[PDB]
This record gives C-alpha cells, structure tokens and sequence, in this order.
C-alpha cells in the first residue's frame, strides 16, 4: 500500500506545477503587450526608442526594489537556520559485483 | 527504511543468489559469519578504496538493524540497494498546514485524507501519522514530510 | 542612517547597469530594430521582475516555518 503513495506523489508533480506555469501564460499577455511599429515615421521611431529606453530605466528600478526585499529575506533565512540548528543541537553495487564475481555477475 | 525494504522485496532470487556469493567473499574467515569493520575494510581496500575506520563504522551503522556492530546477509542486501522536487513538496506542505504553524497535526492529516474521497478508517489515519512522525511528537514537520513523500 | 546608504547604493547600482542610447546615425529600419531590442530588454527585466516575486513568496514562507520551528523548540 505505500508504494501507491509514490505513484500519486509522482502524479502531483507531473502536476499542479504544470498548471501554475500555464496560468502564467495567462498572466504574461496581461503586462508585456505587442509592439506597434507599422506607420511610424522616422521621427516617431526616434521618440519611441527614447520612450522605451526610459521604460528600461523604470522597470530596472522596480526589479531592484523586489531584489532588495529578496536579499533581506536571504539574510533572515540564514540567521533563522542557524538559530534552529542550535536549538535542535563510494563504489556502486554494480561495479562491486563485477569486480568480486566477474562473469558470475549477470543478474546483478 | 520503507523505500529500501520495498526494493528488497522486489529483488529476484537469482539477484539474491549473486549477492549471497558476494557476501560469502566478505565474510570469509569471520568468527560469527558476519561482516565487521575488519572484513569490510579488507574488501574495500581490495576494491581500490581507502576508507577511514570512521567511514567503515558509519557504513555498517547505516544498515545495522540489531545493533550487532556487524552486517548480516539481510543487512547486506539493504547496503547493496542503498549503493545504487523539494520546492515542489514545500508548496504542497503549506496546503496541509491549515493553521500555518509549520507542522501537520492529526486533525489536518484527517481533513486531507477525507478530502481524497477514499474510505478512511481510523487505522489509515493512525498508521500514516506513525509512518510520518519520526520523532514521536505526534506531528509531521517539514523534514519529516519530505521523507514521508520521498 | 541606514536609509541614505541604501538609497545611494541603489542609485549607484542602477547607474552602473544603465546603457547609453545612441540612435542619431540610425535609419528607419535600424530604429525599428533598436525598438525591438529595447522591448526585449524590458521583457527580460519583467521576467526577472518575477524570479523576483515568486521567490519572495516562497521565502515568506520558509521564514514562517522557521519562526514556528524556533518557537516550538524553545
Ligand atoms: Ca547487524
Ligand atoms: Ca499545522
Ligand atoms: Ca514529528
């Protein structure tokens, strides 16, 4: 009966994670929408390039802010891991069988 | 233990016969017909390895089930099979942990088991908890959960 | 105190990561490609913009679990 457990654990990987990734395909066209270059003249393209470059700066700043919170959590995780640790305080059979038994090793 | 025991149940007779022939090489000349650090060291060195006495003792302790300090054939089979994601279970753990205390208790286990739709006997619940709870506090912590679902 | 050092560090790191936009010699076709390049940069930053956020959520909790473990082992 426990080895039915391993099957269902394998199905659960084989799982929800995949569905959550898909639910991400749904998130993603909801933030980064398609470009519209058709019908923009030379000047308009120069301005767009400047607009996009400015956006690069803004998004990098937002990324930095989330990164800074992640960094502070790492420091906290490292400290708590030490605290709980304190409070709580070759050769494979295959190769071995071939060497010891020579030809007589078939099945193993 | 459980995953190793299951592997043992599934060795064929001829596989076990070959392992017995290997075991006989290990124990040749041993007083009690078992593998001590003396026999284990001799064979490891014959095989080209150089374990320390501490590594040798640890190899024996890993599979010694009767505290004999030695390896009998049954313990040898386990040694042989032993010789040969977490992020994913961390998210699932949180789903069991309904009061968010970092442990899965009996009530939480019961709730989850009933939600499966299978007929859940009292024995189903008690044995799963005993299987999961390695340190006898009556609950399944994160590390126990990982082993429990390994 | 700690706030003005965090702020100047932020300014410094973002300054070092910034690229210089030089488009003045480019024709229309090159500009369209330059726009696509910048768009891809934004995309990649937004994508990181997560491995960012998703990590943060997982962290909040192997902090909650840890704080409980400590409380229960004290
Ligand atoms: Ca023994
Ligand atoms: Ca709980
Ligand atoms: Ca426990």
């Amino acid at each position: 009966l426990k080895t039915l457990m391993l099957q269902i654990a394998k199905q659960e990987m084989e799982r929800e994670a995949e569905e959550r990734r898909g639910e991400k395909g749904r998130v993603l066209r909801t933030r980064c929408q398609p470009l519209e270059l058709d019908g923009l003249g030379f000047e308009e393209l120069q301005d767009l390039c400047r607009q996009l470059h400015a956006r690069v700066d803004k998004v990098d700043e937002e990324r930095y802010d989330v990164e800074a919170k992640v960094t502070k959590n790492i420091t906290e995780i490292a400290d708590l891991t030490q605290k709980i640790y304190d409070l709580r305080g070759r050769i494979s059979a295959d190769a071995m069988m071939q060497a010891l038994l020579g030809t007589r090793a078939k099945e193993s | 233990d459980d995953i190793y025991k299951a592997a043992v149940e599934q060795l064929t007779e001829e596989q076990k016969n070959e392992f017995k022939a290997a075991f006989d090489i290990f124990v040749l000349g041993a007083e009690d017909g078992c593998i001590s650090t003396k026999e284990l060291g001799k064979v490891m060195r014959m095989l080209g390895q150089n374990p320390t006495p501490e590594e040798l003792q640890e190899m024996i302790d890993e599979v010694d089930e009767d505290g004999s300090g030695t390896v009998d054939f049954d313990e040898f089979l386990v040694m042989m099979v032993r010789c040969m994601s977490e992020e994913e279970l961390s998210d699932l753990f949180r789903m069991f942990d309904k009061n968010a205390d970092g442990y899965i208790d009996l009530d939480e286990l019961k709730m989850m088991l009933q939600a499966t739709g299978e007929t859940i006997t009292e024995d189903d619940i008690e044995e799963l908890m005993k299987d999961g709870d390695k340190n006898n506090d009556g609950r399944i912590d994160y590390d126990e959960f990982l082993e429990f679902m390994k | 105190g700690k706030r003005q050092t965090e702020r100047e560090k932020k300014k410094k790191i973002l300054a070092e990561r910034r690229k210089a936009l030089a488009i003045d010699h480019l024709n229309e076709d090159q500009l369209r490609e330059k726009a696509k390049e910048l768009w891809q940069s934004i995309h990649n930053l937004e994508a990181e913009k997560f491995d960012l956020q998703e990590k943060f959520k997982q962290q909040k909790y192997e902090i909650n679990v840890l704080r409980n473990r400590i409380n229960d082992n004290q």
